[PDB]
RNA sequence: GGAGGAAUACCGAUGGCGAAGGCAGCCUUCUGGCAUAAUACUGACACUGAGGCUCGAAAGCGUGGGUAGCAAACAGGAUUAGAUACCCUGGUAGUCCACGCCGUAAACGAUGUCUACUAGUCGUUGGGUCCGGACUUAGUGACGCAGCUAACGCAAUAAGUAGACCGCCUGGGGAGUACGGCCGCAAGGUUAAAACUCAAAUGAAUUGACGGGGGCCCGCACAAGCGGUGGAGCAUGUUGUUUAA
């Protein structure tokens, strides 16, 4: 806004696992101000991946996948000498979080599962194991700038 | 623009002395004038506004 | 053949570079063309440095262990060439430039208006 | 490895020479000017210049040679609504040489030639004289008084104060056009009107506006995100039509 930078609001964590990426996830996924809805849909994927893979640590699992899926580099689009052309930059750690539960969030979207729920626990799992829409749309990101890699 | 390296030293640091060594010749500018042909009208109002710019500094 | 010296034909259109013995014959050449890159992605160094390090290759196979770089044109990938022969680890003896500098002997091509 | 043509990087500089037009690698032959040095000389031989004649960029013309690059014309490729153009891949005349025509350029310092006078300053090229500097000469530039100018600006290289002679101008078009001479192979050049037409055509500078001119800066202006209109039904307003409205 070509206006000085300010401190970002706190976030407000999570209750039941008192993490503060749960929280960043569960909005996202909160619609229409549905954060009751948002809260109940994220902790039943979460049990429903964490009884699956007989795992005590649901929130660790959740932080090595995030970590997985977050892509390193993402191409930004530049205006040099009246010409358009893709430009690899390396990612704003915060944009890299931000980046993964949007996709994540996103592909859940389209799962086949009939409950919300089911189909955020599948879209983990295979984020998990890097399979599925969302790990696609990193490779494909990551595929643009690999692609050309000729500036910056 | 002939530029001799060392033994056991840095690429970086010969390709960077080369880059010196050709802009001290200034082997760059004869190309540019070479590229494109210029009109000696031309070249002759350059080169007095040239003139005035230096006289200026 | 034991000593190499490569001659580079930098454009600002292309870039090419070719790795030739001593008594002056070219064992091998690379191009852009040939590696795929077209257009402005062609003309980048990146696209240079490529296709240095195929034509680095070519010359190992047949066995020169030192070469001697020389430059010609004012490209913006000759750099990019020397930066790869570095990396693929020959060891250059010198740098020079060969450019072309011809002293008012032909008429060059009218300038082009935009 | 040869063969062939043109030009002469660097040196190179509001540097140098020439009456202008113009003149760049290097050695040789012939050649015209200018600068200064102290002597010796003639003793007004001077300045300007109607006609006239000499030279006169580039392009062009005629005959004969040469032809690498470049390139009018021409061919094909592109964008474009079209592109007889800008960009492009080729490309003949021409540009190069010998001998002759052509005699026109924003041929400009948009400033005729020659004199005498009028503060100062820092440059720079070629000489001179003095103790690296000071002094003086004919050119060569940049600032800056008096003075001049509509104002820009000029300012010892005057557009300042005077003088000699020559050329030119009398609103903008029609028009440097037609007719007639003169020149030319030609293209065309030179001298040079009238009918008619409008009240303007102009120059400098000021305030604004604008630019596909610049410098900086701001707004959810874009970016990055969230969710909407544009598709369905309905409520509402408006054009449209139909209506007596």
């Amino acid at each position: 806004p070509r206006r000085r930078v300010v401190a970002t609001r706190e976030i407000l964590p999570d209750p039941k696992f008192g993490s503060q990426t749960i929280a960043k996830f569960i909005n996202h996924v909160m619609s229409h101000g549905k954060k009751s809805t948002a809260e109940r849909i994220v902790y039943g994927a979460l049990e429903t991946v964490a009884q699956k893979r007989n795992i005590e640590d649901p929130v660790a699992f959740f932080e090595d996948v995030l970590e997985n899926v977050r892509p390193m580099v993402e191409v930004k689009a530049r205006r040099v000498g009246g010409a358009t052309y893709q430009v690899p930059m390396e990612v704003r750690p915060s944009r890299r979080t931000a980046l993964a539960m949007r996709w994540l969030a996103e592909a859940a979207a389209k799962r086949s599962e009939k409950s919300m729920a089911l189909r955020l626990a599948g879209e983990l799992s295979d984020a998990s194991e890097g399979k599925g829409n969302a790990m696609k749309k990193r490779d494909e990101v990551h595929r643009m700038a690999d692609a050309n890699k000729a500036f910056s | 623009p002939a530029v001799k390296v060392k033994e056991n030293e840095p690429v970086d640091i010969a390709i960077r002395r080369f880059k010196r060594a050709c802009e001290k010749a200034g082997v760059l500018s004869d190309v540019r004038k070479r590229e494109f042909y210029e009109k000696p009208t031309q070249v002759r109002k350059r080169k007095k506004a040239a003139a005035v710019k230096r006289y200026k500094k | 053949v034991s000593e190499g010296i490569a001659h580079i034909h930098a454009s600002f259109n292309n870039t090419i570079v070719t790795i030739t013995d001593r008594q002056g014959n070219a064992l091998a050449w690379a191009t852009s063309g040939g590696q795929g890159f077209r257009g402005s992605r062609k003309s980048t160094p990146f696209a240079a440095q490529v296709a240095a390090e195929v034509a680095g290759k070519a010359a190992q196979e047949y066995g020169v262990k030192n070469i001697d770089v020389l430059v010609k044109g004012p490209g913006p990938g000759r750099e990019s060439a020397v930066r790869a022969l570095g990396a693929l680890g020959y060891k250059v003896n010198s740098i020079s430039d060969v450019t072309p500098i011809p002293h008012n002997g032909c008429r060059a091509p009218k300038k082009r208006r935009v």
